[PDB]
């Protein structure tokens, strides 16, 4: 069906420069226009600019003008977009999405009507560094019940971006995830889930 | 430029209630449109030109309001309605979205279904050690956990996390973790 | 450039009812009105209405209420004209036009539509040689008769076209539903009887 | 004959003026059309078709503003198009019912080349249409002008 | 509605010269008048409209004028292309009404017609029928009508026609006749004559 898709998170240097692909799929590219939204701080939106893929033809947001620059190619359904100088305000989810606006609409539909997921885009000097995975094991005192609990627990990685899957992922319910929390500058979280007694 | 304010930020309701939500604006705009972001997952239309529900929406929400006030209303709440709602007007540019209102489900109070973890050997071999405890499926939010080592309260390097309210049952989860040398 | 394609000719039964294309290209299809002109036998120009291919308002001539109803399809630049309940006075051509500043700007290559209960039917020749005495002695005229067929058309040619100077072909003419034609030609009194003349006729409707 | 908007303001016998505010949409992209529709906002009527009969013409048709600036199209009407602003005065309408009937008129502006930005500002005027009447059964010819407004902006990709 | 009368049905020229086609109205139409050339083999195209427009791609030949309730159509030097039929229409009031059109022909020396009659054929007479047919030649100008005698009766029934249109490489008119009767009518009768003027 209709789709965008986008890169993965990304990790920059202050003072780089970024390049974000977003790729359209099960649609017309040419009948529709494209649009490009950033999310700051988990819930500050606001819009970069507006694209025309006929065209090329960009309406700027004048709080963006010299930090973003919008391109598309008809020839592979794909739209960027390029941020110049990262900083540290660059930091957040950028999303493309797909706008019926551009031509008159009878029942007028104007809106963003599908979204890629996002790409993150972290702006730090620091460098990377893989994570420590130690796992959880229940003690001697163990009371067990009809169910048990277990965990595991990630330490010291750096950026943000950590998927954690049980039971080379058969399992999709009574799983938690905890959000990562900043510790002397690296990030560190843990999952948890419950099991029958076996 | 167009700013649009939402009062307040966090907002409850309980299952099949009614419940309000308003966005208003500096200046006058001639349409008001509402996005929905569920946690981990971008945003979704769900009201376009004040009253039209969007392709697939279910027919309890429904817009309302005119000139610089404007409102959206959930006519029953269902356990997945748990989410950020936001405002967006383009009748003037630059397009400006509005700051946002959590939903919040309550329910009945639950206890949490603890759990505690020594540290593994996997951490011991490098002299470190990390004492997790969590708190799974409780109800409300707040909480306060407190470590005891060896009959004595622990002060510090305590540090506390916390899910998102759950679309299906509507509780909250913790974890808290404390680290220590050997 | 700017273009009207119509579909093909029609052939139909009293009483039935017919649907016929029009299809636009080189403009914008939805800036412009479509109009619907019907020219009879005798080619008089009859007016008939037209579609506003944005929203599909429609106007008609009071004389085609009823009979006449237009509908578009925007999304492949197409109009539609339906006519129902034919009787043989609805057998006539049928146009397809754009309109800009109160003229018809573009018209179609017109659409021919024949009313006719009648069916296949191959057709009879019968030669036409001078009675007792020749009209003429200079000339000599020969005819060729070709009398109860249908449906339209039919050619005639002489000598496999080798008189290709000095022959009259006229039309058709309906009598008893079934079309009659003749043709002629003119030869020199010195050609004929020596020289031998045959009249050619096809027939593709019945592979004659 | 009377003549009224969409949302009530009317005109009473005799002519006068009124405003009207138009829902436009947000982007039109180079190569495209704006279609200001105006048969779903004006609608006219005829006090006494038993015996009178009105005809209804366009006799002028002025940009302004940003269509003035950013803008070249057509005017729709009545079984043919015209271009706009008008160069001269249309055929007729005729009215002849005591129920309101739409004005059939309608705008498609296409942008021209060196158009970018905010074409249409909102609140300002993009149009002024005289709709002029007169009727079979005396000397009567009256005059019915309207401003259109934009209710929105509009901007063009550049 | 509007009716709409042109003057004449036909208009004989010659190469060169200055041919006018005039139009009336029954009403005042607001100017909103066009004008198309429909030619022989039937297609249409618009040739002036607004009165004085000429259409993209029409010939500079072609001129409009008129005002009120008359206008006219001008062609400053008669073509061998343009030789066809104009039609009128008004556009000031719906529903559109058309001309009745006017046909344009070549001017020419008179011709008389070249006479023949032909006795029916064998072969119809085999088949039941009999058919006597009469064909005039290269005549000019069109007007020609033509009577059937019977033994010294005269006839009104029975006769199908037949008119072409005006030849390109000498500018005459042919016509047809054909007297159908049942092989028992035909035989109880002796002359068959066929006289037209
Ligand atoms: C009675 O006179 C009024 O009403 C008719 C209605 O058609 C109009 O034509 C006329 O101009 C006046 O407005």
């Amino acid at each position: 069906e209709v789709l965008l898709k986008q890169s993965g998170p990304e990790k920059v240097k202050p003072g780089a420069s970024v390049k974000i692909p977003c790729k359209a799929s099960g649609y017309t590219f040419t009948d529709y226009n494209i649009d490009w939204v950033k999310q700051s701080h988990g819930t500050s939106l606001e819009w970069i600019g507006h694209l025309d893929p006929n065209s090329g033809g960009t309406v700027y947001n004048q709080k963006f003008r010299g930090k973003a620059t919008l391109t598309v190619d008809k020839s592979s359904s794909t739209a960027y977009l390029e941020l110049r100088s990262l900083t540290s305000e660059d930091t957040a989810v950028y999303y493309c999405a797909r706008s019926t606006m551009g031509v008159y609409r009878s029942d007028g539909y104007y809106a963003m009507d599908y979204w890629g997921q996002g790409t993150s885009v972290t702006v730090s000097s620091a460098k990377t560094t893989p994570p420590s995975v130690y796992p959880l094991a229940p003690g001697c005192g163990d009371t067990t019940g009809s169910s048990v609990t277990l965990g595991c627990l990630v330490k010291g990685y750096f950026p943000e971006s950590v998927t954690v899957t049980w039971n080379s992922g058969s399992l999709s319910s009574s799983v938690h995830t905890f959000p990562a929390l900043l510790q002397s500058g690296l990030y560190t979280m843990s999952s948890s889930v419950t099991v029958p007694s076996s | 430029q167009i700013v649009l304010t939402q009062s307040p930020a966090i907002m409850s309701a309980s299952l099949g209630e009614e419940i309000t939500l308003t966005c208003s604006a500096s200046s006058s705009i001639s349409y008001m449109h509402w996005y929905q972001q569920k946690s981990g997952t971008s945003p979704k239309i769900l009201i376009y030109s004040t009253s039209n529900q969007a392709s697939g929406v279910p027919s309890r929400f429904s817009g309302s309001g005119s000139g610089t006030f404007y409102s959206l209303t959930i006519s029953s709440v269902e356990a997945e309605d748990a989410a950020d709602y936001y405002c967006h007007q383009w009748s003037s540019y630059p397009w400006t979205f509005g700051g946002g209102t959590k939903l919040e489900i309550k329910r009945a109070d639950a206890a949490p279904t603890v759990s505690i973890f020594p540290p593994s050997s996997e951490q011991l071999t490098s002299g470190g050690a990390s004492v997790v405890c969590f708190l799974n499926n409780f109800y409300p939010k707040d909480i306060n956990v407190k470590w005891k080592i060896d009959g004595s309260e622990r002060q510090n390097g305590v540090l506390n996390s916390w899910t998102d309210q759950d679309s299906k049952d509507s509780t909250y989860s913790m974890s808290s973790t404390l680290t220590l040398t050997k | 450039e700017i273009q009207l394609q119509q579909s093909g000719p029609e052939r139909m039964k009293p009483g039935a009812s017919v649907k016929i294309s029009c299809k636009a290209s080189g403009y914008s299809f939805t800036t412009y009105y479509i109009h619907w002109v019907k020219q009879s036998h005798g080619r008089s120009l009859e007016w008939i209405g037209y579609i506003d291919p944005f929203n599909d308002d429609t106007n008609y001539n009071q004389k085609f209420k009823g009979k006449a109803t237009l509908t578009v399809d925007k999304s492949s630049s197409t109009a539609y004209m339906h006519l129902s309940s034919l009787t043989s006075e609805d057998s006539a051509v049928y146009y397809c036009a754009r309109s800009y500043y109160g003229s018809l700007d573009y018209w179609g290559q017109g659409t021919t539509l024949t009313v006719s209960s009648a069916k296949t039917t191959p057709p009879s020749v019968y030669p036409l040689a001078p009675g007792s005495a020749a009209q003429t002695n200079s000339m000599v005229t020969l005819g060729c008769l070709v009398k109860g067929y249908f449906p339209e058309p039919v050619t005639v040619t002489w000598n496999s076209g080798s008189l290709s100077s000095g022959v009259h072909t006229f039309p058709a003419v309906l009598q008893s539903d079934l079309y009659t034609l003749s043709s002629s030609v003119t030869v020199p009194s010195s050609t004929w009887p020596s020289e031998t003349v045959t009249c050619n006729v096809a027939h593709p409707a019945s592979s004659t | 004959f009377a003549c009224k908007t969409a949302n009530g303001t009317a005109i009473p016998i005799g002519g006068g003026s009124a405003n009207v505010y138009v829902n436009l949409a947000p982007v039109v992209n180079v190569g495209q059309n704006l279609v200001v529709d105006l048969s779903t906002q004006i609608f006219c009527h005829n006090d006494y078709p038993e015996t009178i009969t009105d005809y209804v013409t366009l006799q002028r048709g002025s940009a302004y503003g940003g269509v003035l600036s950013n803008f070249s199209g057509t005017v729709k009407y009545s079984g043919s198009s015209y271009p706009f602003p008008t160069t001269s005065e249309t055929p007729r309408v005729v009215y002849n019912s005591r129920t309101d009937k739409p004005w059939p008129v309608a705008l498609y502006l296409t942008p021209v080349s060196s158009a970018g930005g905010v074409a249409i500002k909102a609140g300002s005027l993009i149009a002024v249409l005289i709709l002029r009447q007169t009727n079979n059964y005396n000397s009567d010819d009256f005059q019915f002008v309207w401003n259109i407004y934009a209710n929105n902006d509009v901007v063009v990709p550049t």
